[PDB]
């Protein structure tokens, strides 16, 4: 509910979401890591969220809203990180997954103010007649869970590793939410940039100046973060080990692939159904959250007040 | 000359049929009227300006920095008919510029200033809002039938050939188009629709300068007699031509043509009383673009946020867009209704609400004035005797009354008529 | 620099009082814009002291 | 201003290593997200968005 | 020419002849084919405000197009038009032909039909002509049917 008002939504889940309370939990890890038993609290919130996040993202319908739960699932990362005694790859994450995010919200919100809806469901063809807010899009996609070409492979690579020398179950989740994850990108570019146009974007100008200027020039520290990394030698995941850093290449473009073939292959309905019906509509409406609220804690404070 | 047929807007049908008037004839309401298209006249025949400037000097720049820095000869720019050299010769006065205008471009609010000055300390014309205009008719598709045309083959060729011989200098622009030759085609596509705009507001500045006049003089007694002067300058002015003559570097690139055939009524007139008066794409701090909640609309057709469907008490805050025109239309006012406004609500500090309210008044007299040209366009006068051709007024003025009561999402709970035939509204 | 780094958070801090020197009941007259600007020139001039900053401890 | 008393809560929470004082601007930023959520109030879902944002980001703090 | 000489000589048609002259539609209108077409007639220009012709006549396209909207392609007779009671003109069209004694075109009424000519039959009318709105882009409740 906090996606009402845009760009402190660029800056909210890009700033303030990445280094306010992930900032305190990371400095906590001294203290944290005297019970093991905040810890693995710790790794059972991060995965929940991680996987809730993702597997909700994807059954989205408002762009603005298929985000920030992917907001969610890349912050129960960090608590995931967090949870291994690793405060160098959360606040080596937190730089890469900030500039990502920027970039994929300024590239939305650069949609939105010329594309009045926010439905996935009533936008079409951008990609011909607006290339820049597309590549950005695709470009702040890659440096978030592959391409190891792009920064924020690097952290999530220490983090494979990790989780495999010491508790392999963690793993085996932060591999699977580097595929839902690629899935909801995926149909949210590929709902928002491919396929056949419709009324509501039949006639869409890109935006001027002041808005792809910060977007192109956020573009452009994304491209040069990993080469940053180079010149002056902060490695960040010391064993290659190639045989993990080909799988999470493999599992982010088998999503995204996946997610394209659905969307840009017109071999399916587009308003798509799932065979179980009754699940569709409970990712959609993120597991009954409220009707939760209003039923635990409003419920009963009201009550009893 | 009818029978009473049912409806609730029924008291207002009545007086449609039978002369006019879709608000109130008192005096106190149309002394406000008169003083606000005194007041929207000056900012509009800047913004006529600065849209020509945008759609033929501005084509497409990428970094479109100054924008809103019209040439010193498009201030010179002869309005095509306001003077000597006129074309239909509304509006005796000069036909270069208003001396009110240039007289805030020189001095603004504060004092004499260059106008790079007066433009960061914001003291400006709020330009911004022409150009929200220019893209919200667009987007609608609400051009016309230019729009049809605006497509292919034509446009195309010609859209291509401007580029190619706007962006011969840097070879950087040049390769984009060659990559995506799609992206400024777009743009090319937006300059067209702001000259369509700034080609509209050249008719109703003029308009709106003259009725202030024939009030001064006493020529204009009642609203009737208002709404029939903007009928009689709606139809004499139906036929002049839109284009966009794209002017670069010693040359002109012809992007519509005059020989295409498209004229004022049908591609400036009725095509733009329907996106900024009726459509108006959504506010932004009053509905939730949220695609669940189901607030805003999926189609095009049922977009009630125009100026006749406005809410004008948040006025001044923030996420309102008419809050620019109010503003920009604020300077400009006419003594007797600064006088009218300081002895009233809140005095001077509110003016901005109650300034919006008696745009939204005249407006409605615009409206009313487009319906019943409408009528004398494609139906039958009130001085008719047939009784058939008395019922076709009655079932169009119906039909364009039903949109003022549509219950689809609360477009009977906007539409602030009902509450403008209230004297206390205001 | 990098000993007055500690300054950074009162820069933005004063744009925070500054830009409601604009606010629609303070102005009433050519309002809406500058606030805007001066906040971007205060960010920027913060985050040249700390790029400044981070050269200087490297 | 509320983007402003974002970028000084910022680097106010980043400078400081107090646990304490790493709650105090905490707090603020609460507040602060508060009035930034609910800036167009005359929203009706805002002031609903604006109001779980406060309180459960609260009860945290 | 044909149809032309036809409204120059006889009746009055005055300032239909002008505006055509005004435009290029003196080669068309007289080629080989019927495109029946019918005349305001003086009259139906005269309840008009003068400035809408001095600005029509100005503009040669503008005017063009509107007495292209005038033209429809083919033959036909009044009893011809009261069976299809929809025809498609020039420039694309819909003009709702109406009315039982006297043929009413969209809003105006037929004085003389069946005018006989050498290539088209001719009719009269007494309001002029306005062109359709297209909902999808113009303005939106403007195509009220006239008979029930
Ligand atoms: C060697 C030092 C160095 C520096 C300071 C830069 C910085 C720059 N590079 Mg190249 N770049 C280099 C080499 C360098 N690069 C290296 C070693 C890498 C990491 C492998 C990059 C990664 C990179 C990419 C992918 C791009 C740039 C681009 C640019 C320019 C962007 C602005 C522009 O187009 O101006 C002129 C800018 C000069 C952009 C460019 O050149 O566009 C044509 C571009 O796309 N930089
Ligand atoms: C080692 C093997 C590697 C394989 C890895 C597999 C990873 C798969 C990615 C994860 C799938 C996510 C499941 C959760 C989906 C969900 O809960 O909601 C479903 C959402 C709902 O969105 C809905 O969208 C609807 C409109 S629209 O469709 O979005 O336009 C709207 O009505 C509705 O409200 C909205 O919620 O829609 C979907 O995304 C459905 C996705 C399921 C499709 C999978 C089919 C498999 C195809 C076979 C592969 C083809 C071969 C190609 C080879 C390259
Ligand atoms: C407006 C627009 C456009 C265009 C735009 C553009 C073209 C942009 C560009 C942009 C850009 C082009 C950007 C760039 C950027 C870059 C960057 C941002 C960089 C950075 C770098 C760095 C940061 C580095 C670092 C380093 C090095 C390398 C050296 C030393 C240091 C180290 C690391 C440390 C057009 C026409 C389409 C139209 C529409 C829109
Ligand atoms: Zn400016």
């Amino acid at each position: 509910e906090a996606m009402e008002g845009p760009i402190p939504a660029s800056i909210l889940r890009n700033a303030v979401v990445v280094a306010t309370g992930a900032w305190v939990l990371v400095k906590l890890t001294p203290v944290l890591s005297l019970s093991p038993v905040a810890l693995t609290a710790l790794l059972v919130i991060g995965s929940v969220t991680a996987l809730g996040g993702t597997l909700i993202a994807i059954a989205q319908v408002d762009i603005k809203r298929a985000l920030s739960y992917l907001v969610s699932a890349y912050m129960g990362w960090v608590f995931i990180a967090v949870g291994l005694k690793e405060p160098g790859l959360a606040f080596v994450f937190i730089l890469t997954y900030s500039l990502a995010m920027a970039v994929l919200m300024m590239s939305i919100g650069s949609i939105i103010w010329n594309s009045v809806t926010q439905d996935l469901r009533l936008l079409g063809g951008l990609w011909s007649r607006r290339p820049i807010s597309g590549i950005s899009f695709l470009v702040g996609s890659a440096g978030l869970l592959a391409v190891p070409p792009l920064a924020s492979f690097f952290p999530q690579a220490e983090l494979l590793d990790t989780a495999f020398a010491q508790l392999p179950w963690v793993g085996g989740v932060l591999l699977l939410m580097n595929t839902f994850a690629a899935f909801s990108l995926g149909r949210t570019f590929c709902l928002v940039w491919g396929g056949e146009v419709k009324p509501m974007t039949a006639r869409s100008p890109e935006v001027f100046w002041p808005m792809i200027l910060p977007m192109t020039v956020d573009l452009g520290l994304v491209l040069h973060l990993p080469i940053l990394m180079a010149r002056f030698d902060w490695v960040i995941w010391t064993q290659p080990s190639l045989a993990t850093a080909a799988a999470l290449t493999i599992t982010a473009l088998l999503g995204w692939g996946v997610a394209a073939w659905v969307y840009l292959g017109k071999a399916i309905p587009k308003p798509v159904q799932f065979p179980l019906p009754s699940v569709q509509n409970l990712l959609a409406y993120d597991f009954y959250t409220p009707k939760l609220y209003r039923a635990t804690v409003v419920g009963v404070v009201d009550m009893i007040s | 000359k009818l029978p009473p047929l049912d409806h609730p807007l029924a008291d207002i049908i009545y007086r449609l049929e039978a002369g006019g008037a879709l608000i109130p004839d008192t005096p106190v309401n149309l002394m406000k009227i008169i003083g606000m298209y005194k007041a929207y006249s000056i900012p509009m025949d800047f913004y006529w300006r600065d849209l020509l400037y945008l759609g033929e000097r501005v084509f497409i720049n990428p970094f479109p920095f100054f924008k809103y820095f019209p040439t010193k000869e498009y201030f010179e720019l002869p309005n095509h008919y306001a003077g000597d050299t006129a074309d239909l010769r509304i509006w005796r006065g000069p036909a270069h510029a208003h001396p009110e205008l240039m007289e805030f471009i020189e001095k603004g609010e504060t004092g004499k200033m260059p106008r790079l000055l007066h433009h960061l300390w914001h003291d400006r014309i709020n330009m911004e809002f022409s150009e929200d205009l220019a893209r919200a008719m667009m987007w609608h598709r609400m051009g016309g039938q230019l729009d049809i045309y605006l497509d292919s083959e034509e446009y195309k060729a010609a859209a291509d050939k401007a580029i190619r011989a706007y962006f011969k200098r840097n070879p950087l622009m040049l390769g984009l188009y060659k990559l995506f030759p799609d992206l400024f085609l777009e743009q090319a596509r937006q300059a067209t629709y702001m000259n369509v705009l700034g080609l509209f507001w050249e008719v109703m500045a003029p308009v709106f300068f003259e009725i202030s006049d024939r009030y001064d003089e006493g020529s204009i007694t009642s609203v009737k007699d208002a709404m029939n002067f903007l009928v009689n300058g709606i139809f004499a002015i139906a036929g002049r031509p839109i284009y966009h003559h794209v002017y670069i570097d010693d040359e002109v690139h012809v992007l519509v043509p005059k020989e295409k055939g498209f004229m004022w009524l049908y591609e400036a007139a009725f095509p733009y009383v329907e996106a900024v008066f009726y459509r108006t794409s959504p506010f932004r701090g009053t509905k939730s673009y949220n695609a669940q909640a189901n607030q805003v609309p999926t189609d095009q057709v049922d977009f009630h946020y125009g100026i006749l469907f406005a809410d004008k008490f948040p006025v001044g805050t923030a996420g309102i867009p008419p809050t620019l025109l109010h503003q920009d239309m604020y300077h400009f006012l006419p003594q007797y209704l600064k006088d009218y406004f300081h002895q009233h609500c809140r005095g001077e500090d509110d003016i901005l609400v109650q300034l919006g309210i008696a745009f939204q008044h005249a407006m409605y007299t615009v409206t009313s004035a487009v319906l019943q040209a409408t009528r004398a366009a494609f139906y039958y006068p009130l001085d008719d005797p047939n009784p058939e051709h008395l019922m076709a007024n009655r079932r169009f003025f119906v039909a364009q009354m039903d949109r003022f009561l549509r219950p689809q999402y609360g477009i009977a709970e906007a539409c602030k008529i009902r509450n403008v035939q209230d004297p206390n509204y205001l | 620099f990098a000993d007055t780094v500690w300054l950074i958070p009162f820069y933005s801090l004063a744009g925070m009082v500054l830009s409601l020197i604009w606010s629609p009941g303070i102005t009433r007259k050519t309002g809406p814009r500058p606030a805007g600007y001066l906040n971007i020139l205060l960010t920027f001039f913060s985050f040249v002291h700390a790029l400044l900053a981070t050269v200087a401890i490297a | 201003a509320l983007l402003a008393l974002f970028e000084g809560g910022m680097g106010a929470l980043v400078l400081l290593d107090s646990l304490f004082f790493n709650y105090v601007v905490l707090e603020i930023l609460t507040l602060a997200t508060y009035l930034l959520i609910g800036l167009w109030f005359n929203q009706p879902l805002v002031v609903t968005g604006a109001r779980d944002a406060f309180l459960t980001k609260r009860v945290g703090d | 020419a044909t149809i032309v000489d036809i409204a120059v000589n006889t009746p009055g048609f005055s300032t239909l002849v002008t505006a055509v002259k005004v435009a290029n539609l003196v080669e068309a209108l007289q080629s080989p084919g019927p495109f029946t077409v019918f005349a305001p007639n003086d009259d139906a220009f005269a309840k008009l405000p003068d400035g809408t012709i001095t600005s029509l006549v100005q503009n040669p396209p503008q005017l063009g197009r509107i007495l292209k909207y005038h033209v429809v392609a083919g033959a036909y007779k009044a009893t011809d038009l009261k069976r299809m009671g929809i025809v498609t003109s020039l420039e694309g069209s819909t003009i709702p032909i109406h009315g039982d004694n006297p043929l009413e075109v969209k809003n105006a009424t037929v004085l003389a039909a069946d005018i006989e000519a050498e290539n088209g039959i001719i009719h009269v009318i007494d309001t002029v002509i306005l062109m359709g709105l297209d909902p999808a882009h113009s303005f939106q409740e403007t195509n009220i049917p006239y008979k029930v």
